[PDB]
């Protein structure tokens, strides 16, 4: 009953 | 093609404005008030049967702000074109005398997500009673969003929802009154 | 206020066929409206949509841990959050509420169109039939079609054009997945 986020992916500089 | 969810975040820049949200189907689950990192549930019940740490959407803001950032300069510093809205203005029921009722603004189709919206009676504006969601995503990546005004129908008032968006000449007003 | 503005969008998509049966995870990142960059559960790799984003895709798809976290994603993330949500989404039912009321293509003397306003519904596919004396009325008819509320339900009306007669009856009919058998609001003149 816990909603999950997924991660955003980080770019790179 | 039974049901879609969507983690639907965005960042502005230079105004600095995030969102994150869930979406089914089309309609928000919740989204998370950045400012106060809590989790708005668009329906009460729902919270009574799911929770969200809210705090972990400020994570993918920090991330997305980042990849902005890079965007921006890869683009070569190429901003948004504003897309005006179209604006549509109902009630939730049949309209009868004295019998209350909410007057819904449909805000569709614009971008970037930054608008001002009033309801005005008889042309002043109202601010008792409504509220707004947040901006809803489309499949086109452009942005819709509601704003409510609860009223009681009478034959003595008009309404007009006043939307302001840096892709409209003027403002938009879009009219109500009873038949 | 005319300062350029720049937006960058994320969708994080769950597909579901059949319940959890079949799942299909995108992950979308667009440049204002441009997706440009994308992954595919179909695919197991990032691909560029654009140019803009194909240094993304060759940094992402070098890192074996990242594409390892998405690839598991339609497990961890799209199966379990539909867990989370089914009974209050995907199993959600209202039913509508029907009114049939008159009314006036154009300032008349005469009413000569028939309001079915359907309310309150979700979720959104709906069937609207109108009858007159239980023979189906196909012509003349005209709808605002399919309206969110943007509260989780829907509302529409359908509209038959028509000069109602004294000993006509009819019959505004509505089919909808929270009702068992069709709903009937009739109409007399
Ligand atoms: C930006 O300009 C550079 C030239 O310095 C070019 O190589 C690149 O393709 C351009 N990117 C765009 C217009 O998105
Ligand atoms: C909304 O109003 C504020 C001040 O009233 C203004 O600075 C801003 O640009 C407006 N936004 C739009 C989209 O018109």
């Amino acid at each position: 009953d816990i909603f999950e986020r997924i991660a955003s992916e980080a770019s790179r500089l | 093609e039974e049901h879609v969810i969507i983690q639907a975040e965005f960042y502005l820049n230079p105004d600095q404005s995030g969102e994150f949200m869930f979406d089914f189907d089309g309609d928000e689950i919740f989204h998370v008030d950045m400012a106060k990192k809590e989790t708005v549930w668009r329906l009460e019940e729902f919270g009574r049967f799911a929770s969200f740490e809210a705090q972990g959407a400020l994570a993918n803001i920090a991330v997305d702000k980042a990849n902005l950032e890079i965007m921006t300069k890869r683009s070569n510093y190429t901003p948004i074109t504003n897309v005006p809205p179209e604006v549509t203005v109902l009630t939730n029921s049949p309209v009868e005398l004295r019998e209350p009722n909410v007057l819904i603004c449909f805000i569709d189709k614009f971008t970037p997500p930054v608008v001002n919206v009033t309801w005005l009676r008889n042309g002043k504006p109202v601010t008792t009673g409504v509220s707004e969601t947040v901006f809803l995503p489309r499949e086109d990546h452009l942005f819709r969003k509601f704003h409510y005004l609860p009223f009681l129908p009478s034959t003595e008032d008009v309404y007009d929802c006043r939307v302001e968006h840096w892709g409209l000449d003027e403002p938009l007003l879009k009219h109500w009154e009873f038949d | 206020d005319t300062r350029p503005r720049f937006l960058e969008q994320v969708k994080h998509e769950c597909h579901f066929f059949n319940g959890t049966e079949r799942v299909r995870f995108l992950d979308r990142y667009f440049y204002h409206q441009e997706e440009y960059v994308r992954f595919d559960s179909d695919v197991g790799e990032y691909r560029a949509v654009t140019e803009l984003g194909r240094p993304d895709a060759e940094y992402w798809n070098s890192q074996k841990d990242l594409l390892e976290q998405r690839r598991a994603a339609v497990d961890t993330y799209c199966r379990h959050n539909y867990g989370v949500v089914e009974s209050f989404t995907v199993q959600r039912r209202v039913y509508p509420e029907v009114t049939v009321y008159p009314a006036k293509t154009q300032p008349l003397q005469h009413h000569n169109l028939l309001v079915c306003s359907v309310n309150g519904f979700y979720p959104g596919s709906i069937e609207v039939r109108w009858f007159r004396n239980g023979q189906e009325e196909k012509t003349g008819v005209v709808s605002t079609g399919l309206i969110q509320n943007g509260d989780w339900t829907f509302q529409t009306l359908v509209m038959l054009e028509t000069v109602p007669r004294s000993g006509e009856v009819y019959t505004c009919q509505v089919e909808h997945p929270s009702l068992t058998s069709p709903l009937t609001v009739e109409w007399r003149a």
